[PDB]
DNA sequence: GGCTTAATTAATTGCGG
DNA sequence: CCGCAATTAATTAAGCC
């Protein structure tokens, strides 16, 4: 019961696009791509890492 | 302000050795509780507080670290 | 109940003060 | 020394199928 974002198929697909260009960005791409989605900061920086784990094992 | 540092792939990989230490809910609600009125601690009031929690100085310094990291991004979390 | 995955935790490296 | 950015390996748990 605790909060648990589900991500629009929308961000969904900005997130993954985003993610193949670089597996790392840096915070102010995080950040314009934040407003360009309607989420915070913070909910993409663990998405980014998240998904990054994923794709190293 | 903004203060941006240094990305991770320059950096030389880490040496985690290692165990994976996990703090019992005392230790963890002292902790907050001490948050709560000094978000800061100078060392030898850090050392103090560890050596009365049985745990290092790294581990309450890395706490408090990381405590005012999740504080700051929950404040201008809005 | 399994499984994927968002969220959380204790750690690290290295600048800039 | 110290904070802090920027990241990880491990985990805890939400909620689809």
């Amino acid at each position: 019961r605790r909060y648990r974002t589900t991500f629009t198929s929308f961000q969904l697909e900005e997130l993954e696009k985003a993610f193949s260009r670089t597996h790392y960005p840096d915070v102010f791409t995080r950040e314009e791509l934040a407003m360009k989605i309607g989420l915070t900061e913070a909910r993409i920086q663990v998405w980014f890492q998240n998904r990054r784990a994923k794709w190293r094992k | 302000a903004r203060r941006i540092g240094h990305p991770y792939q320059n950096r030389t990989p880490p040496k985690r050795k290692k165990p994976r230490t996990s703090f019992t809910r005392i230790q963890v609600a002292e902790l907050e509780k001490r948050f709560h009125k000094q978000k800061y601690l100078a060392s030898a009031e850090r050392a103090a507080l560890a050596r009365g929690l049985k745990m290092t100085d790294a581990q309450v310094k890395t706490w408090f670290q990381n405590r005012r990291t999740k504080w700051r991004r929950q404040t201008a979390e809005e």
